[PDB]
């Protein structure tokens, strides 16, 4: 996070760092279905947002729909729409790699729908995805909005923290491990090569 | 008659007598109208 700079904007990045925060999932409204008594047929429309495709689109701010074509009004079908999860990460540098005595420098993190509660604050991270410029840093009228849309998440163990530490076991691995235990000495030579 | 007309009769009642020498083409008009926005897609109605 204190390298990342503003010449590596719009290119895939990985940040190494410590999460600090996490926010709560929250549903997200992509399409919504609804009934009309009068005519005993069902409607829908579609959402969109600007975090979802890479690529710069023509806004469309569609609205929600009470009323029909006619002028019948609408029940909403609360169990028949579709909703995706959203949550939000801030990532730090961790404190073994940054300079004493100085403050410290953070990144913010999107996630959604599968990648939403992979960590909890406290935890060794690394975190890859694009490094995206949103808006427009107020030419309509502090600089641009900057963030990471992230796409890999991956947990890191360190000394003296709360990531456990698991290894993939291979067959072969599996072999000299049941072989050792039928030796009747596997309580002292494990024992001798403690420390 | 019709040169009998003056301020006295604005917003009231006549009975008139002539010739007719004109007849236009029929127009349309509107009576109910739907409409929708071009940004939104917001929908109502007008009735005239
Ligand atoms: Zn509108």
């Amino acid at each position: 996070p204190r390298t990342l700079t503003a010449q590596h904007l719009n290119k895939l990045v990985s940040v190494e760092g410590i999460v600090t925060k996490t926010s709560l999932v929250r549903p997200k409204l992509i399409r919504s279905v609804h009934y009309a008594a009068k005519t005993g047929r069902f409607h829908y429309r579609d959402y969109t947002d600007a975090t979802t495709t890479l690529t710069t689109r023509i806004p469309t701010p569609a609205i929600y729909p009470t009323e029909d074509t006619e002028g019948n009004k609408l029940t909403t079908e609360y169990g028949y729409s579709t909703f995706i999860d959203h949550q939000r990460i801030t990532v730090q540098e961790m404190p073994e790699m940054a300079p004493a005595g100085q403050l410290p420098r953070s990144i913010d993190v999107i996630l959604d729908d599968d990648l939403v509660d992979k960590t909890k604050p406290g935890d060794r991270v690394n975190v890859v995805g694009v490094f995206k410029s949103l808006g427009a840093g107020g030419m309509n009228q502090i600089g641009f909005k900057t963030l990471i849309l992230g796409n890999t998440v991956y947990p890191l163990h360190a000394r003296s923290t709360g990531v456990a530490a698991r290894q993939m076991l291979t067959d072969f691995d599996i072999r000299n491990i049941n072989k050792l235990s039928k030796k009747k000495d596997i309580f002292d030579i494990l024992s001798q090569s403690l420390a | 008659p019709l040169r009998d007309l003056d301020s006295e009769h604005v917003s009231k009642i006549v009975r008139l007598s002539g010739i007719i020498i004109s007849t236009s083409v029929l127009s349309s008009r509107a009576t109910y109208l739907s409409i929708m926005c071009r940004n939104c897609r917001h929908t109502t109605s007008i009735t005239i």
